[PDB]
Protein backbone atom coordinates (compact mmCIF):
# COMPACT_ATOMS: atom_id res chain seq x y z
CA UNK A 1 0.00 0.00 0.00
CA UNK A 2 2.46 2.87 0.84
CA UNK A 3 4.98 4.41 3.63
CA UNK A 4 7.56 1.43 3.40
CA UNK A 5 9.85 3.77 6.40
CA UNK A 6 8.69 3.40 10.10
CA UNK A 7 10.22 5.80 12.54
CA UNK A 8 10.58 4.66 16.50
CA UNK A 9 11.87 6.21 18.93
CA UNK A 10 13.03 4.66 22.58
CA UNK A 11 11.10 6.47 25.14
CA UNK A 12 11.21 5.43 29.46
CA UNK A 13 8.79 6.30 32.34
CA UNK A 14 7.02 5.00 34.82
CA UNK A 15 3.70 4.12 32.43
CA UNK A 16 2.04 6.77 34.73
CA UNK A 17 -1.18 4.26 35.16
CA UNK A 18 1.09 2.26 37.53
CA UNK A 19 2.39 -0.39 35.20
CA UNK A 20 5.98 -2.50 35.36
CA UNK A 21 8.23 -0.24 32.99
CA UNK A 22 10.27 -1.66 29.93
CA UNK A 23 12.30 -0.27 27.21
CA UNK A 24 9.26 0.40 24.68
CA UNK A 25 9.71 1.87 21.50
CA UNK A 26 7.30 4.82 20.99
CA UNK A 27 6.67 5.12 17.24
CA UNK A 28 7.07 8.62 15.76
CA UNK A 29 5.01 9.93 11.97
CA UNK A 30 7.34 9.56 9.09
CA UNK A 31 6.91 10.71 5.48
CA UNK A 32 8.93 10.61 2.18
CA UNK A 33 10.22 14.10 1.09
CA UNK A 34 12.59 15.18 -1.67
CA UNK A 35 15.44 17.66 -2.58
CA UNK A 36 15.76 18.98 -5.96
CA UNK A 37 18.59 17.20 -6.72
CA UNK A 38 16.84 13.71 -5.67
CA UNK A 39 13.99 14.77 -7.41
CA UNK A 40 15.11 15.28 -10.77
CA UNK A 41 16.70 12.27 -10.59
CA UNK A 42 13.87 10.28 -9.59
CA UNK A 43 12.03 11.30 -12.23
CA UNK A 44 13.48 10.93 -15.01
CA UNK A 45 14.98 7.45 -13.07
CA UNK A 46 10.95 6.37 -13.66
CA UNK A 47 10.39 8.01 -16.96
CA UNK A 48 8.06 5.09 -17.72
CA UNK A 49 5.19 4.64 -15.40
CA UNK A 50 4.64 8.55 -13.89
CA UNK A 51 1.55 9.29 -13.74
CA UNK A 52 -0.08 12.78 -14.78
CA UNK A 53 0.71 15.18 -12.31
CA UNK A 54 -2.86 16.76 -13.15
CA UNK A 55 -4.61 13.88 -12.70
CA UNK A 56 -7.28 13.78 -14.52
CA UNK A 57 -10.69 11.27 -13.82
CA UNK A 58 -9.31 7.88 -14.32
CA UNK A 59 -6.54 8.58 -12.05
CA UNK A 60 -8.91 10.43 -9.53
CA UNK A 61 -11.25 7.59 -9.64
CA UNK A 62 -8.17 5.07 -8.87
CA UNK A 63 -6.97 7.26 -6.28
CA UNK A 64 -10.61 7.08 -4.82
CA UNK A 65 -10.47 3.49 -4.95
CA UNK A 66 -6.82 3.15 -3.50
CA UNK A 67 -8.16 5.10 -0.45
CA UNK A 68 -10.91 2.95 -0.17
CA UNK A 69 -8.77 -0.21 -0.04
CA UNK A 70 -6.04 1.40 2.14
CA UNK A 71 -9.42 2.17 4.35
CA UNK A 72 -10.32 -1.89 4.19
CA UNK A 73 -7.18 -2.68 5.23
CA UNK A 74 -6.51 -0.70 7.99
CA UNK A 75 -9.99 -1.73 9.39
CA UNK A 76 -8.67 -5.16 8.91
CA UNK A 77 -5.51 -4.88 11.14
CA UNK A 78 -7.81 -2.99 13.73
CA UNK A 79 -10.08 -6.12 13.50
CA UNK A 80 -7.26 -8.56 14.08
CA UNK A 81 -5.48 -7.17 16.56
CA UNK A 82 -8.78 -6.55 18.48
CA UNK A 83 -9.72 -9.91 17.77
CA UNK A 84 -6.18 -11.26 19.31
CA UNK A 85 -6.84 -8.88 22.59
CA UNK A 86 -10.38 -10.00 23.11
CA UNK A 87 -9.06 -13.82 22.62
CA UNK A 88 -6.71 -13.08 24.73
CA UNK A 89 -2.98 -13.53 22.73
CA UNK A 90 -2.88 -10.07 23.60
CA UNK A 91 -2.83 -8.00 26.63
CA UNK A 92 -5.85 -5.43 26.98
CA UNK A 93 -3.94 -2.36 26.72
CA UNK A 94 -6.45 -0.50 28.79
CA UNK A 95 -5.05 3.08 26.84
CA UNK A 96 -4.76 4.09 23.05
CA UNK A 97 -7.92 1.45 22.79
CA UNK A 98 -9.92 4.24 23.83
CA UNK A 99 -8.54 6.00 21.46
CA UNK A 100 -10.19 3.56 18.84
CA UNK A 101 -12.98 4.08 20.59
CA UNK A 102 -12.70 7.83 20.24
CA UNK A 103 -12.66 6.87 16.53
CA UNK A 104 -15.47 5.02 17.11
CA UNK A 105 -17.44 7.97 18.44
CA UNK A 106 -16.45 10.30 15.06
CA UNK A 107 -18.80 8.66 12.47
CA UNK A 108 -20.54 11.44 11.41
CA UNK A 109 -23.99 10.08 11.71
CA UNK A 110 -25.27 10.45 7.91
CA UNK A 111 -29.06 10.35 7.06
CA UNK A 112 -29.89 13.15 9.68
CA UNK A 113 -32.44 15.49 8.39
CA UNK A 114 -30.52 18.73 7.89
CA UNK A 115 -27.39 17.03 6.71
CA UNK A 116 -29.38 14.93 4.56
CA UNK A 117 -30.91 18.24 2.95
CA UNK A 118 -27.66 19.84 2.41
CA UNK A 119 -25.86 17.09 0.87
CA UNK A 120 -28.33 17.26 -1.04
CA UNK A 121 -28.27 20.87 -2.02
CA UNK A 122 -24.40 20.47 -2.57
CA UNK A 123 -25.00 17.77 -4.87
CA UNK A 124 -27.97 19.25 -7.09
CA UNK A 125 -25.12 22.65 -7.26
CA UNK A 126 -22.50 20.62 -8.80
CA UNK A 127 -25.10 18.60 -10.86
CA UNK A 128 -26.57 21.27 -12.77
CA UNK A 129 -22.57 22.24 -13.21
CA UNK A 130 -22.24 18.63 -14.68
CA UNK B 1 -67.64 -8.58 -37.29
CA UNK B 2 -66.53 -10.60 -40.51
CA UNK B 3 -69.68 -11.94 -41.91
CA UNK B 4 -71.96 -8.59 -40.73
CA UNK B 5 -72.20 -7.54 -44.46
CA UNK B 6 -74.25 -10.70 -44.82
CA UNK B 7 -75.76 -11.82 -42.24
CA UNK B 8 -78.45 -9.88 -40.47
CA UNK B 9 -78.30 -8.51 -36.35
CA UNK B 10 -81.01 -10.18 -34.21
CA UNK B 11 -81.20 -8.25 -30.48
CA UNK B 12 -79.36 -11.26 -29.08
CA UNK B 13 -75.58 -10.00 -29.70
CA UNK B 14 -76.36 -6.43 -28.58
CA UNK B 15 -77.42 -8.31 -25.14
CA UNK B 16 -74.48 -10.28 -25.16
CA UNK B 17 -72.21 -7.76 -26.72
CA UNK B 18 -73.68 -5.33 -23.38
CA UNK B 19 -73.05 -8.00 -21.16
CA UNK B 20 -69.44 -8.19 -22.88
CA UNK B 21 -68.94 -4.69 -21.85
CA UNK B 22 -70.51 -5.33 -18.66
CA UNK B 23 -68.15 -8.88 -18.40
CA UNK B 24 -65.34 -6.06 -18.39
CA UNK B 25 -66.62 -3.96 -15.22
CA UNK B 26 -67.44 -7.66 -13.57
CA UNK B 27 -63.39 -7.32 -14.21
CA UNK B 28 -62.58 -4.14 -13.68
CA UNK B 29 -61.24 -4.21 -16.97
CA UNK B 30 -62.16 -0.73 -17.94
CA UNK B 31 -59.64 -0.49 -20.97
CA UNK B 32 -60.98 -3.19 -22.73
CA UNK B 33 -64.16 -2.00 -22.07
CA UNK B 34 -63.41 1.24 -23.72
CA UNK B 35 -61.97 -0.54 -26.85
CA UNK B 36 -64.45 -2.59 -27.37
CA UNK B 37 -67.07 0.38 -26.97
CA UNK B 38 -65.02 1.69 -29.62
CA UNK B 39 -65.64 -1.34 -31.33
CA UNK B 40 -69.26 -0.80 -31.64
CA UNK B 41 -71.00 1.85 -34.24
CA UNK B 42 -71.68 4.66 -32.64
CA UNK B 43 -75.26 5.12 -33.17
CA UNK B 44 -75.75 2.16 -31.08
CA UNK B 45 -73.84 3.44 -28.17
CA UNK B 46 -76.64 5.72 -27.15
CA UNK B 47 -79.44 3.94 -28.94
CA UNK B 48 -79.23 0.13 -27.65
CA UNK B 49 -80.44 -0.31 -24.60
CA UNK B 50 -78.45 -3.31 -24.19
CA UNK B 51 -75.40 -1.18 -24.68
CA UNK B 52 -76.95 1.89 -23.12
CA UNK B 53 -76.58 0.17 -19.57
CA UNK B 54 -73.20 -0.51 -19.40
CA UNK B 55 -72.29 2.35 -20.59
CA UNK B 56 -73.98 4.55 -18.70
CA UNK B 57 -73.16 2.26 -15.37
CA UNK B 58 -69.32 2.84 -16.50
CA UNK B 59 -69.92 6.51 -17.00
CA UNK B 60 -71.46 6.81 -13.56
CA UNK B 61 -68.14 4.58 -12.20
CA UNK B 62 -66.01 7.29 -13.87
CA UNK B 63 -67.85 10.54 -12.26
CA UNK B 64 -67.44 8.21 -8.79
CA UNK B 65 -71.33 8.65 -8.61
CA UNK B 66 -70.84 4.96 -6.90
CA UNK B 67 -74.74 5.98 -5.65
CA UNK B 68 -75.69 6.40 -9.14
CA UNK B 69 -74.50 2.67 -10.11
CA UNK B 70 -76.26 1.64 -7.23
CA UNK B 71 -79.62 3.39 -7.92
CA UNK B 72 -79.47 2.23 -11.29
CA UNK B 73 -78.79 -1.12 -10.60
CA UNK B 74 -82.70 -1.97 -10.77
CA UNK B 75 -82.64 -0.68 -14.67
CA UNK B 76 -81.38 -4.28 -15.69
CA UNK B 77 -83.53 -5.93 -18.61
CA UNK B 78 -82.24 -9.44 -17.78
CA UNK B 79 -81.19 -11.79 -14.77
CA UNK B 80 -77.79 -12.30 -17.51
CA UNK B 81 -77.05 -8.68 -16.63
CA UNK B 82 -78.06 -9.61 -12.79
CA UNK B 83 -75.27 -11.59 -12.58
CA UNK B 84 -72.34 -9.36 -13.87
CA UNK B 85 -74.49 -6.59 -11.84
CA UNK B 86 -73.56 -8.49 -8.78
CA UNK B 87 -70.03 -8.62 -9.36
CA UNK B 88 -69.82 -5.04 -10.57
CA UNK B 89 -71.02 -4.94 -6.81
CA UNK B 90 -68.21 -6.39 -5.44
CA UNK B 91 -65.76 -4.68 -7.83
CA UNK B 92 -66.76 -1.41 -6.87
CA UNK B 93 -67.12 -1.99 -3.03
CA UNK B 94 -63.34 -3.20 -4.05
CA UNK B 95 -62.60 0.03 -5.94
CA UNK B 96 -64.31 2.21 -3.28
CA UNK B 97 -62.07 0.78 -0.46
CA UNK B 98 -59.30 1.00 -2.98
CA UNK B 99 -59.70 4.76 -2.89
CA UNK B 100 -60.52 5.11 0.91
CA UNK B 101 -56.55 3.66 0.88
CA UNK B 102 -55.53 5.89 -1.06
CA UNK B 103 -57.09 9.35 -0.13
CA UNK B 104 -58.04 9.11 3.10
CA UNK B 105 -56.06 8.24 7.09
CA UNK B 106 -58.32 7.44 9.53
CA UNK B 107 -62.18 5.95 8.81
CA UNK B 108 -65.24 5.62 11.29
CA UNK B 109 -67.45 2.32 10.84
CA UNK B 110 -70.81 4.59 11.33
CA UNK B 111 -69.48 6.57 8.11
CA UNK B 112 -68.11 4.29 6.61
CA UNK B 113 -71.27 2.00 6.74
CA UNK B 114 -73.00 4.75 4.50
CA UNK B 115 -69.68 4.82 2.00
CA UNK B 116 -69.21 1.20 1.02
CA UNK B 117 -73.35 0.62 0.63
CA UNK B 118 -73.20 -2.07 3.59
CA UNK B 119 -76.51 -2.92 5.12
CA UNK B 120 -74.74 -5.10 7.48
CA UNK B 121 -72.15 -4.77 9.89
CA UNK B 122 -71.06 -7.90 9.40
CA UNK B 123 -70.28 -7.92 5.86
CA UNK B 124 -67.57 -5.60 6.62
CA UNK B 125 -66.34 -7.65 8.97
CA UNK B 126 -65.69 -9.16 5.77
CA UNK B 127 -63.86 -6.81 4.80
CA UNK B 128 -62.10 -6.45 7.91
CA UNK B 129 -60.45 -9.62 7.74
CA UNK B 130 -60.33 -10.09 4.04
CA UNK B 131 -58.66 -6.84 4.05
CA UNK B 132 -57.71 -7.07 7.45
CA UNK B 133 -57.71 -2.89 7.98
CA UNK B 134 -56.65 -2.11 11.56
CA UNK B 135 -58.75 -1.22 13.73
CA UNK B 136 -57.47 1.78 15.64
CA UNK B 137 -57.86 2.47 19.62
CA UNK B 138 -61.32 4.39 18.74
CA UNK B 139 -62.75 1.97 16.49
CA UNK B 140 -61.17 4.34 13.60
CA UNK B 141 -59.31 2.42 10.72
CA UNK B 142 -56.11 3.98 10.24
CA UNK B 143 -54.40 4.23 6.30
CA UNK B 144 -51.18 6.09 7.43
CA UNK B 145 -48.98 3.22 7.10
CA UNK B 146 -50.09 3.21 3.48
CA UNK B 147 -48.61 5.99 1.75
CA UNK B 148 -45.61 6.66 4.54
CA UNK B 149 -42.78 9.52 3.64
CA UNK B 150 -39.77 6.86 3.19
CA UNK B 151 -36.84 7.41 1.08
CA UNK B 152 -36.81 11.37 2.31
CA UNK B 153 -34.26 10.36 5.34
CA UNK B 154 -31.94 7.92 3.76
CA UNK B 155 -29.03 8.85 0.55
CA UNK B 156 -29.33 6.79 -1.75
CA UNK B 157 -25.41 7.01 -2.64
CA UNK B 158 -24.41 3.81 -3.99
CA UNK B 159 -27.38 4.27 -7.27
CA UNK B 160 -25.92 8.16 -7.11
CA UNK B 161 -22.22 7.08 -6.71
CA UNK B 162 -22.88 4.57 -9.94
CA UNK B 163 -24.50 7.15 -12.05
CA UNK B 164 -21.55 9.32 -11.79
CA UNK B 165 -19.59 6.21 -12.22
CA UNK B 166 -21.44 6.22 -15.46
CA UNK B 167 -20.61 9.44 -16.50
CA UNK B 168 -16.89 9.17 -15.85
CA UNK B 169 -16.66 6.31 -18.42
CA UNK B 170 -18.53 7.87 -20.73
CA UNK B 171 -16.32 10.92 -20.47
CA UNK B 172 -13.38 9.08 -20.51
CA UNK B 173 -14.57 6.15 -23.24
CA UNK B 174 -12.27 6.06 -26.20
CA UNK B 175 -15.40 6.19 -28.78
CA UNK C 1 -24.71 3.49 27.04
CA UNK C 2 -26.46 5.01 24.46
CA UNK C 3 -27.09 3.56 20.90
CA UNK C 4 -24.19 6.55 19.52
CA UNK C 5 -27.67 7.16 17.45
CA UNK C 6 -29.98 8.31 19.40
CA UNK C 7 -26.94 10.46 21.39
CA UNK C 8 -29.80 12.83 22.46
CA UNK C 9 -30.87 12.16 26.07
CA UNK C 10 -33.84 13.79 27.72
CA UNK C 11 -34.80 15.58 30.93
CA UNK C 12 -37.18 12.62 32.87
CA UNK C 13 -34.20 9.59 32.54
CA UNK C 14 -31.88 11.72 33.87
CA UNK C 15 -33.81 12.94 36.71
CA UNK C 16 -34.63 9.29 37.60
CA UNK C 17 -31.25 7.93 37.05
CA UNK C 18 -29.34 10.67 39.28
CA UNK C 19 -32.10 11.26 41.57
CA UNK C 20 -32.27 15.09 41.02
CA UNK C 21 -34.47 17.23 40.28
CA UNK C 22 -35.40 18.24 36.67
CA UNK C 23 -34.14 21.99 37.17
CA UNK C 24 -30.63 20.57 38.47
CA UNK C 25 -30.02 18.04 35.58
CA UNK C 26 -28.95 21.26 33.42
CA UNK C 27 -26.42 22.64 35.61
CA UNK C 28 -25.18 18.88 36.46
CA UNK C 29 -24.35 19.25 32.38
CA UNK C 30 -23.36 22.60 32.28
CA UNK C 31 -21.05 21.65 34.85
CA UNK C 32 -19.89 17.93 32.95
CA UNK C 33 -19.40 20.40 29.52
CA UNK C 34 -17.45 22.95 31.67
CA UNK C 35 -15.07 20.80 33.10
CA UNK C 36 -14.36 19.17 29.64
CA UNK C 37 -15.55 15.53 29.61
CA UNK C 38 -18.63 16.51 27.54
CA UNK C 39 -18.62 18.78 23.92
CA UNK C 40 -22.52 18.68 23.47
CA UNK C 41 -24.96 21.37 23.64
CA UNK C 42 -28.27 21.78 25.91
CA UNK C 43 -31.51 22.80 24.21
CA UNK C 44 -34.51 23.46 26.65
CA UNK C 45 -37.54 24.21 24.37
CA UNK C 46 -37.35 20.06 23.71
CA UNK C 47 -34.69 20.38 26.75
CA UNK C 48 -33.02 17.49 24.82
CA UNK C 49 -29.88 17.78 25.54
CA UNK C 50 -27.02 17.04 22.07
CA UNK C 51 -24.43 15.07 22.77
CA UNK C 52 -20.56 14.35 21.56
CA UNK C 53 -17.75 12.89 22.96
CA UNK C 54 -14.17 13.83 23.38
CA UNK C 55 -13.46 11.83 27.11
CA UNK C 56 -13.17 7.78 26.84
CA UNK C 57 -13.11 5.14 29.23
CA UNK C 58 -12.24 2.10 29.57
CA UNK C 59 -13.03 -1.00 28.14
CA UNK C 60 -13.63 -4.87 29.20
CA UNK C 61 -13.92 -8.04 27.48
CA UNK C 62 -17.51 -8.60 26.15
CA UNK C 63 -17.59 -4.84 25.42
CA UNK C 64 -14.52 -5.17 23.19
CA UNK C 65 -16.12 -8.00 21.50
CA UNK C 66 -19.21 -6.27 20.74
CA UNK C 67 -17.01 -3.13 19.38
CA UNK C 68 -14.96 -5.49 17.08
CA UNK C 69 -18.11 -7.17 16.20
CA UNK C 70 -19.15 -3.80 14.82
CA UNK C 71 -15.75 -2.93 13.75
CA UNK C 72 -16.60 -6.05 11.07
CA UNK C 73 -19.62 -4.71 10.21
CA UNK C 74 -17.99 -1.26 9.49
CA UNK C 75 -14.94 -3.31 7.33
CA UNK C 76 -17.50 -5.24 5.43
CA UNK C 77 -19.40 -2.43 4.28
CA UNK C 78 -15.95 -0.37 3.25
CA UNK C 79 -15.23 -3.69 0.91
CA UNK C 80 -18.27 -4.18 -0.39
CA UNK C 81 -18.76 -0.48 -1.64
CA UNK C 82 -14.94 -0.85 -2.83
CA UNK C 83 -16.14 -3.99 -4.56
CA UNK C 84 -18.73 -2.54 -6.34
CA UNK C 85 -16.30 0.55 -7.00
CA UNK C 86 -13.88 -0.68 -8.48
CA UNK C 87 -16.58 -3.55 -10.44
CA UNK C 88 -18.59 -0.37 -11.61
CA UNK C 89 -15.52 1.58 -12.71
CA UNK C 90 -13.77 -1.29 -14.67
CA UNK C 91 -12.69 0.44 -17.56
CA UNK C 92 -12.24 3.95 -16.36
CA UNK C 93 -10.33 2.88 -14.14
CA UNK C 94 -6.94 2.04 -16.37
Amino acid sequence: LGLPTEAYISVEEVHDDGTPTSKTFEHVTSEIGAEEAEEVGVEHLLRDIKDTTVGTLSQRITNQVHGLKGLNSKLLDIRSYLEKVATGKLPINHQIIYQLQDVFNLLPDVSLQEFVKAFYLKTNDQMVVV
Amino acid sequence: FDYKEQLPESAYMHQLLGLNLLFLLSQNRVAEFHTELERLPAKDIQTNVYIKHPVSLEQYLMEGSYNKVFLAKGNIPAESYTFFIDILLDTIRDEIAGCIEKAYEKILFTEATRILFFNTPKKMTDYAKKRGWVLGPNNYYSFASQQQKPEDTTIPSTELAKQVIEYARQLEMIV
Amino acid sequence: TRPANHRQLTFEEIAKSAKITVNEVELLVMKALSVGLVKGSIDEVDKRVHMTWVQPRVLDLQQIKGMKDRLEFWCTDVKSMEMLVEHQAHDILT
